[PDB]
RNA sequence: CGAGACUCUGGCAUGCUAACUAGUUACGCGACCCCCGAGCGGUCGGCGUCCCCCAACUUCUUAGAGGGACAAGUGGCGUUCAGCCACCCGAGAUUGAGCAAUAACAGGUCUGUGAUGCCCUUAGAUGUCGGGGCUGCACGCGCGCUACACUGACUGGCUCAGCGUGUGCCUACCCUACGCCGGCAGGCGCGGGUAACCCGUUGAACCCCAUUCGUGAUGGGGAUCGGGGAUUGCAAUUAUUC
């Protein structure tokens, strides 16, 4: 057995949970590296906590990702926010916390929401019109 | 609105000029190319293709929808 | 008939003016001079501290 | 990479903003340089947010516009990035600094705002907001590429590359230079 | 860059560059984008190609399959006419010849009465749909 | 490896090669005439298209754990045009996409097993490996 | 032997579900059975959308009613019919509980 | 009294109690075993199936009880009040429905009602079967839909979902994985599932990608018409539909 902690990234419906254990692999989203996938025209987004605060950190340990909901772009800004916790969270309770404070520090200052949850969901359809809050014209004399 | 054609027969001249025209760009798109000559636009294209095997042009992008040339290694 | 070009910056947002309610009165220090500080009517949403790049002083814009 | 966060081909160092009025509304370094932009999707959640949102990614945004085109941001920013490199071929240059000298020659200084005058049509000379300036040339810059790609060979990429480059150094040839002219000389003119 | 090939003739319109062979052709009736396509592919030619390139020999190739259609493996699904009414196969049809037989096919049914023959000749819509709003304005 | 890691567009196109080298594909008496899917307004530009569609069956049935006709049909489907109505989605030709998954079992790249629909043969993971490698080292994109 | 019951419950009312559910696994321990403990399976929105006006004139209003059924099971093992009788016992209206021979 | 308050839903609980019609972790991981990479190799990492425990968990999934938002803390302002503004934490005093008073209206409905008054008709029906029309178009109007293209038409390829639903039903009946045949429509054989078991790891479309076409009513567009195949019904003529 192998230490090992979870955390999890949310935007709109895609969660994106990252078992963080101890090893070294990738960092691996449904078991491909992050330069695959596709769309590939965000790429650089979710490449940008790797590169910012170095490969050494987030190769100390294994990181592999489920994710399931939403489409492409939801899924992209929920793994990005899980890897980023991942991280954090095995320095926090197993390495020290003077390292998993310097990543928090390098992140919260020009922000992405990567520590803390996006509020939103999908908005109620209301009947009446063909939209949410589009609704069908009228017509007047 | 508008109508606006070229021509569509691969021809001898359009060609010619093209590669005796090349200090003028630095910037070559089909689109560029086929405005200043009377070339397709296809054929505008597909003459670049051919032109890539001087390589008096350089690939810098590869796009599906349409491609984007440079002129030797930047002008 | 022409003067140069003042710049002048926002000292204080005094409120908003127009029939609609869509033009802001401004107070801008004239920068240039600190002795004059005129009111000049801004259409766009105005953020105190941010510059207005003056072409008149002449036909004062003001209330309406 | 924390040194200095590049755009994604391209440097986000040597971008100077040529106004000093236009200042706090331009930035694409002041903080806010981006590999790839996107904040959240939300701009319109504060007031205070637009401040947040560089250049940049507000052109970005603009440009998604007329129904079929609309909410497809993934199209505008591979048509984007397209663009820069358009951009960079044609002047040399940093492509950032051509786009950032373009919003400085196409905003406008003065403009109107309505003003009652015996219900004849005349109108009151005002100053317009520096927000106001970048946002209103963004529009205008994004809506003259998009004109011009409608029934002309030239993509959307390349009539935005060639709209930025005449704005920069004037040309009279970009459709942001030419409306602001109009603009400005009405705005001296009225009552 | 080469011309040099050009001009050249199906079924009684000229066909030079313009568009992709396939489209070039159907400027006749009786074929489609579809049709020209699949004959195309039968007769071994590339059809990325301009109908301004491309030899006389080419062209023949085309007008030998399109005309005996079955007897290249042109199925009898894919014609526009299958068991026809005038002939008693499976027949494809060109250029001015499917105005004659579209001729021939609504005065038959005037002769015979039959309700699409009468709806079409008084100009009423042949589609039992409506017409109610539509089919003017 | 998973085939995942690898540059999936890559990938089809080697693994498509490949197959043409085997000599066989067990090809059909139609394509080169047909409707193929009704998502289509025009006719297939060549005959080619068949090996390029048999290593992405082979790519996509060595992911799952056994799937047939119904898999292949989906992912090949996309918009139909209803004419004047709304596009909606649809699945197209089942002939082809049957005829596939026959000629691939007829080679041993795939068999059937369990859970079922063909699953891959350890002949079809030895081949999609090869291919795998030239692949990897050539990009990653 | 022991003997591998299903105990699925269901019912529309989470109070009177979750308090007939109570009672079966508090008693069952107590004379000694399996415990488990809920499988809660997910509750099924049935959607019924009608129009709210008689002759349509005016506008278009629309009501939507739900009614939402609520299904757990439990699985007990432990011996043939002292599962069965020491559960379904003590409960007669208002909450379905059916014990089931299912399960091996 | 109405509204507020209230209730319901959406968001914040790696805290609480649970899960074999649900999954996840985590070994030991062996096999199918590929070497793709490292290691000489055993072995380690790996999409899936299979090994499964007296494993562990509720993170994703589920639904129960709990807490969190009160302008709370702090700083300005205000009758120093009611309240307002900013700031932190962060779901911020920014979600969406449900909810209707007093009273009016000749609003609509006798064709929802074996609710109903009076009137008509009633064995010669206005109580049932056979057939046709509502679907007829010189024209006016409204809600829409499809369009006018290159963020697209075209040909290959990549690839991620959610709310809900189903047969074995009190006047009539399902979703289909999976085999075969057919370009297609469709035909045909199985098996499971009143169901988070099976359909459906809902691998959907947008999206992503390498081309072709080249802004040209062009291949954008699919109107109108002609020929043919099938599906539904005992009956499609006035295209039921495909």
């Amino acid at each position: 057995p192998l230490q090992s902690v979870q955390v999890f990234g949310r935007k709109k419906t895609a969660t994106a949970v990252a078992h963080c254990k101890r090893g070294n692999g990738l960092i691996k989203v449904n078991g491909r590296p992050l330069e695959m996938i596709e769309p590939r025209t965000l790429q650089y987004k979710l490449l940008e906590p790797v590169l910012l605060l170095g490969k050494e950190r987030f190769a100390g340990v294994d990181i592999r990702v489920r994710v399931k909901g939403g489409g492409h772009v939801a899924q992209i800004y929920a793994i990005r926010q899980s890897i980023s916790k991942a991280l954090v969270a095995y320095y926090q309770k197993y390495v020290d916390e003077a390292s998993k404070k310097e990543i928090k520090d390098i992140l919260i200052q020009y922000d992405r929401t990567l520590l803390v949850a996006d509020p939103r969901r999908c908005e109620s359809k209301k009947f009446g019109g063909p939209g949410a809050r589009a609704r069908y014209q009228k017509s007047y004399r | 609105r508008d109508k606006l054609n070229n021509l569509v027969l691969f021809d001898k001249a359009t060609y010619d000029k093209l590669c005796k025209e090349v200090p003028n760009y630095k910037l070559i798109t089909p689109a560029v190319v086929s405005e200043r000559l009377k070339i397709r636009g296809s054929l505008a294209r597909a003459a670049l293709q051919e032109l890539l095997s001087k390589g008096l042009i350089k690939l810098v992008s590869k796009h599906r929808a349409q491609v984007i040339y440079t002129r030797n290694t930047k002008g | 008939r022409v003067q140069p070009i003042k710049l002048a910056r926002v000292t204080k947002v005094l409120g908003r003016t127009g029939s609609q309610g869509q033009c802001t009165q401004v107070r801008v220090e004239f920068m240039d001079d600190t002795s004059r500080s005129i009111i000049r009517n801004v259409k766009g949403p105005v953020r105190e501290g941010d510059v207005l790049t003056l072409l008149e002083s002449e036909r004062e814009a003001r209330r309406l | 990479t924390p040194d200095i966060k590049l755009f994604g081909k391209w440097s986000t160092d040597d971008v100077q903003i040529n106004d000093i009025s236009l200042q706090d509304y331009i930035a694409v370094k002041e903080k806010y340089a981006k590999y790839l932009p996107h904040s959240a999707g939300r701009y319109a959640a504060k007031r205070f947010r637009k401040a947040q949102c560089p250049i940049v990614e507000r052109l970005t945004n603009s440009m998604m516009m007329h129904g079929r085109n609309n909410g497809k941001k993934l199209m505008t920013v591979r048509i984007v990035k397209h663009a820069f490199e358009i951009i960079h071929l044609l002047t040399g240059e940093n492509p950032l600094q051509v786009l950032v000298n373009a919003i400085i020659n196409s905003g406008p200084r003065e403009d109107s705002t309505r003003i009652g005058r015996a219900g004849t049509v005349r109108r009151q000379a005002v100053d317009v907001s520096p927000l106001r300036r970048v946002n209103q040339a963004i529009w205008l810059l994004c809506t003259g590429a998009r004109e011009a790609a409608f029934r002309n060979i030239k993509t959307i990429a390349e009539c935005l590359a060639d709209e930025l480059i005449n704005a920069a150094k004037g040309s009279s040839n970009s459709y942001a230079i030419k409306k602001k002219d109009e603009l400005e000389r009405v705005a001296k003119s009225n009552r | 860059p080469e011309k040099f090939q050009h001009i050249l003739r199906v079924l009684n319109t000229n066909i030079d560059g313009r568009r992709k062979i396939a489209f070039a052709i159907t400027a006749i009736k009786g074929v489609g984008r579809r049709y020209a396509h699949v004959v195309l592919r039968k007769a071994d030619i590339d059809l990325t190609k301009r109908a301004g390139e491309l030899t006389e020999d080419e062209v023949e190739r085309v007008i030998t399959i399109m005309q005996n259609p079955r007897q290249y493996k042109i199925p009898d699904w894919f014609l526009n006419r299958q068991k026809d009414v005038k002939d008693g196969k499976y027949s494809q049809v060109l250029a001015n010849g499917l105005d004659n037989k579209l001729r021939e096919d609504l005065e038959r049914l005037k002769k015979i009465r039959a309700h699409r023959g009468l709806r079409h000749f008084w100009g009423l819509r042949v589609r039992g749909q409506h017409t109610k709003t539509t089919g003017r304005r | 490896v998973t085939v995942k890691d690898v540059n999936q567009q890559e990938f089809v196109r080697a693994l498509a090669a490949f197959l043409k080298k085997s000599g066989k594909l067990k090809v059909p008496e139609w394509v080169d005439t047909v409707k193929l899917a009704k998502h289509k307004e025009l006719a297939p530009y060549d005959e080619n298209w068949f090996y390029t569609r048999a290593a992405s069956t082979a790519r996509h049935l060595y992911l799952r754990g056994g799937a047939g006709v119904g898999s292949m049909t989906k992912i090949y489907g996309g918009r139909q045009r209803n004419g004047v109505m709304p596009s909606h989605f649809s699945r197209g030709s089942k002939s082809v996409a049957r005829r596939v998954l026959q000629a691939l079992e007829g080679l041993k790249m795939v068999e059937k097993d369990q859970d079922w629909g063909r699953k891959l043969t350890p002949q079809g993971q030895r081949d999609l490996d090869r291919i795998a490698g030239q692949v990897a080292a050539a990009k990653k994109k | 032997a022991i003997h591998r019951i299903r105990i699925t419950l269901t019912s529309r009312n989470v109070k009177s579900l979750e308090k007939v559910c109570a009672d079966l696994i508090r008693g069952a321990k107590e004379k000694n059975l399996k415990v488990k403990g809920p499988v809660r399976m997910p509750t099924k929105t049935l959607r019924i959308t009608t129009r709210k006006t008689p002759c349509g004139e005016g506008s278009k209003t629309w009501d939507r009613f739900q009614m939402r059924i609520h299904k757990r099971l439990i699985d007990l093992h432990s011996p043939s019919e002292i599962v069965k009788q020491i559960t379904s016992i003590s409960i007669e209206p208002g909450v379905e509980v059916e014990v089931t021979i299912a399960d091996a």
